[PDB]
RNA sequence: AGCGUUAAUCAUAAUGGUUUAAAGGAUCCGUAGAAUGAAUUAUAUAUAAUUUAGAGUUAAUAAAAUUAAUUAAAGAAUUAUAAUAGUAAAGAUGAAAUAAUAAUAAUAAUUAUAAGACUAAUAUAUGUGAAAAUAUUAAUUAAAUAUUAACUGACAUUGAGGGAUUAAAACUAGAGUAGCGAAACGGAUUCGAUACCCGUGUAGUUCUAGUAGUAAACUAUGAAUACAAUUAUUUAUAAUAUAUAUAUAAAUAAUAAAUGAAAAUGAAAGUAUUCCACCUGAAGAGUACGUUAGCAAUAAUGAAACUCAAAACAAUAGACG
RNA sequence: AAUAUGAAUUAAUGCGAAGUUGAAAUACAGUUACCGUAGGGGAACCUGCGGUGGGCUUAUAAAUAUCUUAAAUAUUCUUACA
């Protein structure tokens, strides 16, 4: 569920699918391989010993971050 | 013609500002055959007859039933956030066409400026009308055609 | 309907906010009683118990009791409630 | 700017330079008579009491000629060779005084930049 | 120009109406028979 | 906003900075970067079918493809106004998603405004998980409502069982309407039981109501009391 | 063995510009252009034969009642005159006076005649017109939109010179003249007040026939074509199974990119191509002289000498009102 | 006929000098300023007529808002359960 048809950037045309219900869908086999690539650059750092630090602002999300 | 020449390469310009993928341009022979010469360097990905609406799976001759609505349509390329095609200046323009010898294309591809023309540089892609068929500016001094300097990408 | 989008305004607020807070006791008696006294003569006992409210009311002061946050939430949710284009 | 425009005459404005001094006529000096020989007072803010003169050309044409130097010795029929330099602060006099030649003597008890006077060489 | 330069202009305009007003007389003058 | 060079350049400009010596030391990233490399590639990509229908966005039907004659008897000899004009912004825009369920969905609850009342978690257990034969309305996972209809309609349409879409739906009402039916005596059964052997409730939902009203309207009493006696002063 | 200086030459930015700094013609029309301008094939930039995508023509079907010119109507008020009854002030202003104000009986009120000139709401100048312009009603004649069908086959673009239209003021005739109102006269104001305010109020404003061809004639932005990322508004077109959610265009408003001295421009002030106009420091000067045109005022054309290292724009932070 | 020089007298304009008369412009510049034009005035200017913004887009409320298992159930959960 992308954000809506009025409030699109443009920018992102390559990741949505269609839209419907007045929103713009993500095309969600892309998501999932950025996700598949996201996740191993994660685990890399970790496997190195960085520092990886998990920004939130949102209200909900405080726990699920820490 | 030469006016729709600099208009597709206006038009190739601004696609490639914008970073779309896929672009249509006027379907005629001079047209084509810049965009076969464009292919072959390497500044298109995809090159393809169709319609006004889009590119063509299958094959559809072409007639006065279909002519106006024809279209050739051209794949752009972009490597590591920039894209390949960035100018499509011409040099022969509609009120100043010029006409060099070989002797002219010569002297340019070796860093000598020749009529008010910029020598052609390191990545750079003189296109060059001799006898109805655009070649590149090294091709035509090799063949040794005097011929009409069309324009310039990089 | 007519729909009316604003253009990009540097801060949206009302200028002044109305509370809109319920009128004075002690002024509703006394115009109770001034009414009173323009029927019934001058000073008749009809008003008796109405002068008697009125004087409880006002004898620690003239009037018996002595802001709306609607600027704060404007100023907030302006940058959101805008049909403003993205960056 | 159009092309067509450019050939029917049109371009960068060529400049070069244009005569500081007219009244000289295309030569290095010419020679003169003063007229008059005056005192002016210098423009707004510097201020002083500048030894101008007025010069009739052997061309004919008259103009006011500076004359530099500590002090001077100019008459009102002194023969005078003009030069094409400018008095910047007084306005409306664009010429000196070439100073060694003429009745115009050489400055006198000069050391410094002689050849710019009149001053000859002391000679010990 | 702006409005302080167009004043500058504006004064001369007026000038020139001025002096046209002076020399009307004379302008006559020297028009008629020659 | 303009194509940022500088958050996916970030190895480059780091193995610049250690070429330099300006950094003595590799980042912890850099290995993990290098091997794994950003897209950087921020195109406009067109696309040729819409997903839910399956319609052809790209290709234009010609006029020796439509040879016959036009509703108003006319042949096509020629290209219109629409099919010389270049249509490259539908390539582009992205395809609206269009469902024949939807319109099924609307109608049955035009028809039926009280299964809006029933209500609805959105809230998605395992999609994949779920393995629903339509043959029958009764899935397990999924409770009774207009979305089962439709899907029992949808099926019968696929197997050619009722040919006609609107048979097909009317078929799939009538087999809900009975389980509803259903629904409804169990219901009232178990409350008459309930009744029977003794089980006690203390608010039923009437009551609730009432209860619930009762406080409103004792708020609007010293309200509307204030609001008269301003009125009267 | 010259060094200074003066007088000269060449180089030292157009690998420029014109919304706001010099600089888009008031607007369109259209001639020349040794200006530019579609498609395919074949000849030895041209010819030839084919194309229809530009540009047109005529229908059909929808819409729209606008802009010209002309003719015929409507209306609220205003002033003037007269009558009625009625009583001492009225009118004006910051406050006052002067005046065709009023004890010759006004002003206010109610009637009744006439005269001009204007057009409340709707209204957004939305829209329409080439631009000037253009909103009381009607009629006439002219021109106008979109989509289809058919036809023409590049017939196009721009446009020096040229041509036509061109607000307000002005002028020449002949009507007209209520209100307004340069000038003039008078009353105030003020140290003064050739003003700002008030009163009489002539030219003028109005019509008919002309002259003239300028305005901050401004979007301070010449015309045309191809193209480029979004959103929201309306407007019209088509389909949809008449009222829905869709596809198109068109305009208007926010922007992305891009451009830009920045302000900001935003489908142009972007990317490109074509054609025309115009600019090359400030003063002197749109002046003088000359010429042409005009009944005239004037309009166009348009120099130089003399004198400076100034002069100008966007934005910044103050101070100030 | 054209060109050049001279002319009593006379006009414009420049530069210097900062004297006199006002105080027109810049802020709501104390009557909004400027364009065209006409009339008037010692001088800046004033006034009529239409135009322009390079002056007012400097734009910023007449106020009230709702019912289902409040918990032995949610809130806890660290690759467990299934
Ligand atoms: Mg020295
Ligand atoms: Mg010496
Ligand atoms: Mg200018
Ligand atoms: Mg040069
Ligand atoms: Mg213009
Ligand atoms: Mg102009
Ligand atoms: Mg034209
Ligand atoms: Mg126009
Ligand atoms: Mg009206
Ligand atoms: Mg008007
Ligand atoms: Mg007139
Ligand atoms: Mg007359
Ligand atoms: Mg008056
Ligand atoms: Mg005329
Ligand atoms: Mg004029
Ligand atoms: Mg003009
Ligand atoms: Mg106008
Ligand atoms: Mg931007
Ligand atoms: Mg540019
Ligand atoms: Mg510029
Ligand atoms: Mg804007
Ligand atoms: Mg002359
Ligand atoms: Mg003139
Ligand atoms: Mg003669
Ligand atoms: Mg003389
Ligand atoms: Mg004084
Ligand atoms: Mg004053
Ligand atoms: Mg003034
Ligand atoms: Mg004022
Ligand atoms: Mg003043
Ligand atoms: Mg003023
Ligand atoms: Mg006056
Ligand atoms: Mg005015
Ligand atoms: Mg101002
Ligand atoms: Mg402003």
């Amino acid at each position: 569920l992308g954000q809506s048809t009025s409030l699109w950037r443009s920018s992102t045309q390559s990741y949505i699918y269609g839209e419907y219900k007045g929103i713009h869908i993500i095309d969600l086999n892309q998501t999932l391989s950025y996700l598949k690539r996201a996740a191993k650059v994660v685990e890399g750092v970790s496997e190195s010993g960085g520092i990886i630090l998990f920004l939130g602002t949102r209200q909900g999300q405080k726990r699920g971050l820490e | 013609s030469l006016v729709k020449l600099a208009n597709t390469c206006a038009h190739l310009q601004n696609c490639s500002k914008v970073r779309v993928a896929l672009t249509s341009i006027p379907y005629t022979k001079l047209q084509l055959q810049f965009a076969y010469n464009l292919y072959q360097q390497g500044f298109l990905s995809s090159l393809q007859k169709g319609s006004t609406m889009g590119p063509d799976k299958d094959f559809v001759e072409v007639t006065p039933d279909n002519i106006s609505t024809r279209r050739l349509w051209v794949g752009l390329k972009y490597r590591d956030n920039k894209p390949v095609l960035s100018s499509c200046k011409l040099i022969s323009k509609p009120n100043s066409r010029i006409h060099l010898p070989m002797e002219d294309m010569k002297k340019l591809c070796s860093g000598v400026t020749i009529r008010n023309i910029k020598p052609l540089q390191p990545g750079e892609l003189i296109l060059v009308r001799a006898h109805n068929n655009i070649m590149d500016i090294n091709e035509a001094i090799s063949k040794k055609l005097d011929g009409e300097v069309l324009c310039r990408v990089k | 309907p007519p729909v009316y989008r604003l253009p990009p305004l540097p801060r949206l607020k009302v200028k002044k906010p109305i509370i809109r807070q319920e009128a004075n006791k002690c002024l509703v008696l006394m115009s109770n009683l001034l009414q009173c006294w323009s029927s019934y003569g001058h000073m008749s006992p009809k008003c008796a118990g109405l002068v008697t409210e009125l004087k409880s009311c006002t004898s620690e002061s003239a009037l018996g009791k002595r802001k709306s946050n609607i600027n704060y939430h404007a100023a907030r949710l302006y940058d959101r409630i805008n049909g403003k284009p993205h960056d | 700017a159009t092309l067509n425009q450019i050939k029917r005459g049109s371009g960068p404005p060529r400049r070069k330079k244009i005569s500081t001094a007219p009244q000289l006529d295309q030569c290095p000096q010419r020679k003169g008579v003063v007229l008059r020989v005056m005192v002016l007072k210098p423009k707004k803010p510097n201020s002083a009491q500048r030894k101008a003169c007025r010069v009739r050309l052997t061309n004919g044409n008259v103009v006011s000629a500076y004359i530099p130097g500590e002090g001077h010795d100019a008459q009102e029929h002194s023969i005078v060779y003009v030069r094409g330099g400018r008095c910047q602060d007084l306005p409306g006099v664009k010429y000196h005084v070439i100073r060694g030649a003429g009745d115009l003597s050489g400055v006198v008890n000069r050391i410094s930049s002689r050849s710019k006077y009149g001053a000859k060489k002391p000679s010990k | 120009d702006s409005v302080m330069r167009k004043r500058k202009k504006k004064m001369k305009k007026h000038k020139l109406r001025k002096r046209r007003k002076r020399e009307k007389a004379e302008r006559r003058k020297l028009s008629q028979g020659r | 906003m303009k194509i940022q060079t500088n958050a996916v350049n970030v190895l480059q400009r780091t193995s610049a900075y250690l070429k330099s010596g300006l950094l003595k030391e590799t980042p912890a990233w850099y290995n993990v970067v290098a091997s794994i490399p950003p897209s950087t590639k921020f195109t406009r990509e067109p696309r040729f079918k819409n997903p839910s229908n399956g319609h052809i966005i790209g290709k234009l039907v010609d006029v020796t493809e439509q040879p016959h004659a036009n509703n108003k008897g006319l042949y096509k000899t020629r290209p219109n106004s629409s099919d010389k004009r270049v249509g490259v912004k539908r390539l582009y825009r992205p395809p609206k998603l269009t469902y024949v369920e939807d319109r099924l969905r609307s109608l049955f609850y035009k028809q039926h405004p009280w299964e809006l009342s029933r209500p609805k978690i959105l809230v998605e257990n395992e999609i994949g998980d779920e393995n629903y034969d339509w043959s029958h309305m009764l899935q397990i996972g999924r409770p009774l409502d207009g979305e089962s209809v439709i899907q029992r309609t949808m099926y019968l349409i696929k197997t050619k069982q009722y040919g006609d879409m609107v048979e097909a739906y009317d078929h799939a009402r009538y087999e809900f309407y009975a389980l509803r039916m259903q629904e409804e005596t169990e219901q009232q059964v178990a409350l008459e039981e309930a009744e029977m052997f003794g089980s006690l409730f203390g608010v039923s939902a009437i009551e609730h109501g009432i209860q619930k009203e009762q406080e409103v309207l004792d708020v609007w009493e010293k309200k509307v009391v204030e609001e008269t006696e301003l009125m009267a002063a």
